[PDB]
């Protein structure tokens, strides 16, 4: 106990928002090789993962919710649900580590802990 | 009444902390006393850059070559 | 248990404040967020609930009046002394020095040693303290917010008193940055243009119908004599009239139509007539030459003189052209929309000298513009404002837009469009 | 002698039309401090008030350089009205508070003019922001406030870097008086 | 041939279609010479020559001049040939100090205008519809101001 | 409901305190227990409480602007586009949103007869027919847009760390104020892909969204 760390076990246990998030941050990491991603550019890689699948009933679902809580009334939100929140509960948390420009779509993002434990979170 | 009271006299008036802008309109609206003589130089060939028709008008200045190298 | 009033506007704003506040400290939450853009009336149905609820107890402060986190600290402590020295004169107390307190945490302490007196009270009471726009203190930084939220921490728990907060704030770009302390919160968002025109009507009339200019030219005009309606339906005519003409050029605002309403108004009272009453149509079309200029501007032949004109278009020709050509479309033998480059010093002079019309050498009145034209900030210096007159690491910037270079061209007679090529 | 002879006209002229124009223009609105724009002023025109006993007359000026940021516009020119009341009168925090207390504490109303000396060089956002400030202080009724700019030239400039949202409180009640030398000679 | 006055109109249309270039500062246009004049006069020819009519009237002239310088909703030309139409109307109206004018009125106006429309009556209660939608869309627009 | 609700909250937030936030005034606000019982079987205050809670993040204020804002913003996110760092003035937003409008025009039939009946002064030339708006004006729609927070500075450091910096960032005597207000150079935050997506295509102009 004295050695192990936790953000692995922490990593399993984020909410699947945080989860996808940094998936996509992975995936812009090998795709541009630069582990460095821009912040809006995440998100349009998000739209990217979440369209990639086909209009499946279950992908509809996903779609529906993670961009509005059901309730069609009020919808087609920019930016995913809770996309803030989330990234908030990320940055505090020493995972993730961005500066500070109030430009939210050019602003750069980058992970503290290792590529390879991350990968490895998500493979479980 | 109009007599000098004292004479002032400025080395280099483009020195490096009196051509500082705010020492030059200080002594500007210090040069619009009438009981006071000015009479300086300068070394910057650029030496006209400094004043404007304010502070031009405020100095009156009237000038005077000396050449002696 | 508390009256919820009623706003036009606010049906579910109103509902969920008063949800989220009532007399019980023990089901009040710590703090609150009402959020929205300037121009939601936050300030106004704030007012409008506490107003119909007097039973409790609040206190009103103006961030925008103060300056900082200082003086801030300062009028919390002031306000809350003098609130409770007021709100019950019986018990005897001893007033801390509300100038005392420099840093937050003396904040605290000092309210504790208020607190702890009032321990004579005979129930759990509130008290609300109400921060009207903690957004736009100008000197904001990350470090604050947090810092007021978390006073309901070190504050004593078991206290006869409990303070709440109350913060507005805007700029949603700020509330983000707080998003995971979950404080509860309720947004205001814009209104729409139908519901901007009831609103504004419904506060205007009682200032447009018994105006000073209106009930004059009453009398002032043929009689005509009539009920309260009359002028009724003429002012909401007028508002209806100048939000829908005007809307796309304001867009959701009430602060700004509440000061064209008043820019155009008494011309509008100027061009009615004994007959247009009864006819808002004829009356429109009669007025038109108004409702179609906002007219919010209260190119000018500028006073300086030969030189300084060529001085001044001279010193433009490099907002596009560098060094680079200069000496060669200018020798003896697109940029323009972007933001200007750098002169230096003595190539102005070059220019200059080059397009003035040998015919002169003299430098004295030369400089003397120039430095008219630095006091008049047409040519700046990205340097400093006082060792520009040397000659150090300095650049010298037109700041007069491409309009004014026209005119100044067209009135000296010397012709620019040579000069740009692409 | 003629010189200064039809110096001192000038200059009396000057100070006879602003004296004039500064008061009797009772705006009906009176929730807005009237504005006294100095077309091509030289910024050098002394100004002077009206005694006007039981009210003070303050006059306030702030220089280019008195404005590095918000703060410390608002602090000089609260410590130099608050020297002036001392001045007028024989602890105080220097905020907008002096300002409502300023009767219980001086017990005459109070009524301030400021005097921009230099507007053109002052960095816009920082006196818009000023002016945004004062506005507050149009809710204790016991002041009442009026604005002396001393725009070097071309009016367009100032309303060209402003917030239009602001041009629109200050378009209350103006007055583009000229002060010139030049004029028609 | 030119004989209409449109000759008049055509100079000064002209004109625009040279202002509304603005190459540089008062440079000369790319796209646009005094051979495009010439051929306004060409198209414009043609046109006529099209609708088997001498003398071209300007009509003719404004639709050779859209044409040379190009490069719910329904279908698009009809609805702004609806906005045109109406404007015109609306327009005539305020000239004449004719008293006022009512959504019914004009759609009545058409139809006066589109009788060889034809169909069925059917389609009068189509396009009635269709009348009211888009005059309700002007308003939600912002080309006419309404009134009361 | 109330279960979907609960596990909407868990997938996307995972978090309970918001959850307890959007109940209190749902359990609050009855007067009734009819009423309460029937809200939480069909928990649609729930829906109202999202809907306010996300309602003016971004996608609430692109919905609350007026035409002529709307067009502003369409033609400098153009501008934007065009330039590769997006760094785009207030001149070059203004060029290009007079070219679209000069367009919008050219694609109307713009009849302009001159006769009439004799002596009739009739059949007038209306053909611009779209307010094409002034320079002196739509500063007023730029400095409202820069405000809601559409735009920001080139590279504008939003809120310092702590009160320490950011008061040593305002000592700074700053430059862009010595720029004038039309060469400021705007960075953009909502980019035109996602304004095509959320302008409904109603408004005339949403035929230029996409280039
Ligand atoms: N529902 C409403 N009913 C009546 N008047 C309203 C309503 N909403 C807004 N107003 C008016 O609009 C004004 C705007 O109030 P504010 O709260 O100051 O606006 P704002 O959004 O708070 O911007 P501020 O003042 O900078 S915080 C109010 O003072 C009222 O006069």
């Amino acid at each position: 106990e004295t050695l192990n760390s936790h953000v692995i076990t922490f990593m399993t246990r984020l909410s699947f928002t945080a989860k996808l998030f940094i998936y996509a941050l992975l995936n812009l990491m090998k795709k541009n090789g630069s582990q460095e991603q821009e912040l809006g550019d995440i998100v349009d890689e998000i739209k990217l993962l979440i369209e990639v699948n086909g209009s499946n009933k279950f992908v509809m679902e996903i779609a529906k919710t993670l961009f509005q809580q059901g309730s069609d009334n009020i919808s087609e939100q920019l930016r995913i649900i809770s996309w803030d929140f989330v990234l908030n509960q990320l940055l505090d948390a020493g995972i993730l580590f961005k500066q500070t420009m109030k430009n939210d779509r050019i602003c750069c993002v980058k992970l503290n802990i290792s590529v390879e434990e991350a990968k490895r979170a998500m493979n479980e | 009444p109009l007599d000098i009271k004292l004479i002032l006299v400025v080395h280099n008036l483009d020195g490096p902390s009196i051509r500082k802008n705010t020492f030059q309109t200080m002594l500007s609206f210090l040069s619009v006393i009438r009981q006071i003589a000015i009479v300086a130089s300068t070394d910057h060939i650029y030496a006209p850059l400094l004043w404007d028709n304010m502070k031009a008008q405020n100095y009156n200045f009237v000038f005077h070559d000396i050449s002696n190298f | 248990n508390v009256t919820t009033p009623e706003v036009a506007f606010r049906e579910y704003q109103t509902n969920c404040l008063a949800s989220y506040i009532s007399a019980d400290p023990d089901i009040t939450p710590s703090n609150l967020i009402l959020q929205g853009y300037s121009g939601t009336g936050k300030t106004y149905t704030l007012k409008k609930y506490f107003n119909a609820n007097p039973n409790l107890h609040a206190v009103w402060l103006e961030p925008v009046e103060l300056v900082s986190w200082k003086p801030l600290l300062q009028a919390i402590a002031r306000t809350v002394q003098y609130k409770l020295k007021t709100l019950y004169p019986n018990i005897p107390t001893t007033d801390y020095d509300p100038l005392q307190v420099e840093e937050p945490f003396l904040l605290v302490k000092t309210l504790h040693n208020i607190f702890v007196q009032y321990e004579s009270l005979q129930e759990k009471t509130c008290l609300f303290l109400i921060l009207d726009g903690f957004d736009s203190l100008q000197d904001l930084d990350a470090a604050l917010f947090n810092k007021y939220i978390k006073l309901n921490e070190l504050l004593p728990k078991d206290s006869k008193i409990n303070i709440k907060f109350i913060y507005t704030m805007l700029e949603t770009s700020f509330l983000q940055r707080y998003s995971t302390h979950c404080i509860p919160t309720v947004m205001f968002p814009r209104y729409n243009v139908d519901e901007v025109s009831t609103i504004l009507v419904m506060s205007r009339c009682g200032e447009l119908m018994e105006d000073s200019c209106l009930r004059k030219r009453i009398i002032e005009e043929q009689i005509t004599d009539c009920t309260d309606d009359q002028f009724q339906n003429v002012a909401a005519n007028f508002i209806h009239l100048i939000v829908q003409a005007f809307h796309s050029y304001t867009g959701n605002d009430i602060f700004a139509l509440n000061d064209l309403i008043d820019f155009k108004w008494p011309k509008y009272v100027s061009r009615i007539t004994k007959e247009n009453i009864f006819e808002p149509l004829a009356l429109y079309k009669s007025a038109i030459k108004l409702f179609l200029s906002t007219d919010d501007n209260l190119s000018q032949t500028y006073d300086l003189s030969i030189i300084s004109k060529y001085l001044l278009i001279a010193s433009y020709i490099c907002s596009y052209l560098e060094p680079r050509y200069d000496a060669s479309i200018f020798s003896r033998k697109n940029p323009r929309y972007l933001q200007p480059s750098l002169f230096a010093i003595e190539r102005l002079l070059a220019i200059f000298q080059a397009i003035f019309p040998s015919l002169m050498k003299a430098n004295i009145e030369v400089f003397q513009n120039l430095s008219e034209l630095h006091t008049l900030k047409l040519i700046a210096t990205t340097m400093n404002k006082n060792i520009d007159y040397l000659s150090p690491k300095v650049r010298w910037k037109v700041n007069v837009p491409w309009e004014i270079i026209k005119e100044i061209s067209e009135s000296v007679h010397f012709n620019i469009s040579d000069y740009f090529s692409d | 002698d003629q010189v200064d002879h039809i110096i001192d006209n000038i200059e009396a002229d000057l100070k006879a039309e602003i004296s004039d124009l500064l008061y009797s223009e009772t705006t009906q609105k009176r929730r807005c401090f009237n504005t006294i724009f100095l077309l091509g002023s030289d910024s050098t025109t002394k100004i002077e008030l009206k005694d006007e006993s039981s009210r003070y007359n303050v006059l306030i000026e702030l220089t280019p350089k008195e404005s590095p940021n918000v703060r410390m516009m608002l602090r000089r020119s609260m410590y130099k009205l608050y020297s002036a009341a001392d001045a007028e009168e024989h602890d105080v925090s220097y905020d907008l508070s002096l300002v409502e207390n300023f009767k219980r504490l001086f017990g005459k109303d109070l009524a301030m003019v400021f005097n921009f000396k230099d507007v053109d060089s002052i960095n816009f956002n920082t006196l818009d922001n000023f002016i945004i400030l004062l506005k507050s202080a149009f809710k204790y009724d016991h002041v009442k406030i009026s604005l002396i700019f001393n725009i070097n030239t071309n009016l367009s400039n100032i309303e060209k870097n402003l917030r239009q949202s602001t041009i629109r409180l200050l378009k209350r009640n103006y007055h583009k008086l000229d002060v010139s030398s030049n004029k028609g000679f | 041939i030119l004989t209409k006055e449109a000759r008049s109109y055509l100079v000064e249309k002209y004109k625009e279609l040279r202002k509304d270039d603005a190459q540089g500062f008062s440079r000369s246009s790319y796209r646009i010479t005094v051979r495009q004049l010439e051929s306004m006069i060409r198209l414009s020819e043609a046109i006529a020559r099209a609708n088997c009519v001498d003398e071209i009237t300007p009509s003719f002239i404004a639709e050779a001049y859209d044409l040379l310088r190009q490069s719910t909703t329904v279908t698009y030309d009809k609805y702004v040939s609806m906005m045109n139409m109406i404007v015109r109307k609306i327009a005539e109206v305020d000239r004449e100090g004719a008293e006022e004018l009512t959504a019914v009125d004009i759609v009545d106006w058409y139809l006066l205008q589109k009788e060889n429309d034809l169909g069925s009556l059917a389609e009068y209660w189509e396009e009635r519809r269709l009348a009211f939608k888009v005059i309700k869309r002007l308003v939600k627009d912002r080309i006419l101001m309404e009134i009361h | 409901n109330l279960n979907r609700h609960i596990r909407m909250n868990f997938e996307t937030f995972r978090s309970l305190p918001t959850l307890k936030n959007s109940i209190i005034p749902l359990v609050a606000t009855s007067k009734n227990f009819g009423s309460l019982c029937t809200a939480i079987k069909s928990c649609s205050f729930l829906d109202i409480y999202n809907k306010n809670q996300l309602s003016n993040n971004l996608t609430g204020r692109l919905q609350s602007l007026s035409d002529l804002e709307l067009a502003i913003l369409i033609s400098a996110a153009r501008v934007a586009l065009r330039a590769k760092d997006g760094s785009f003035n207030f001149n070059l937003a203004y060029a290009e949103y007079e070219k679209m409008i000069k367009a919008i025009n050219s694609r109307i039939p713009t009849v302009a007869p001159t006769t009439n009946v004799g002596t009739g002064q009739s059949t007038f030339s209306i053909d611009n027919t779209i307010k094409l708006w002034l320079k002196k004006d739509v500063k007023n729609v730029w400095e409202n847009l820069v405000q809601l927070d559409f735009f920001t500075e080139k590279s504008a450091v939003g809120l310092r760390d702590n009160a320490t910096a950011a008061f040593y960032a305002s000592n700074y005597q700053f430059q862009g104020t010595m720029i004038p207000f039309d060469l400021r150079s705007y960075q953009m935050q909502i980019i035109l892909q996602e304004l095509r997506r959320i302008i409904p295509k109603s408004n005339m102009y949403y035929s230029w969204t996409q280039l």
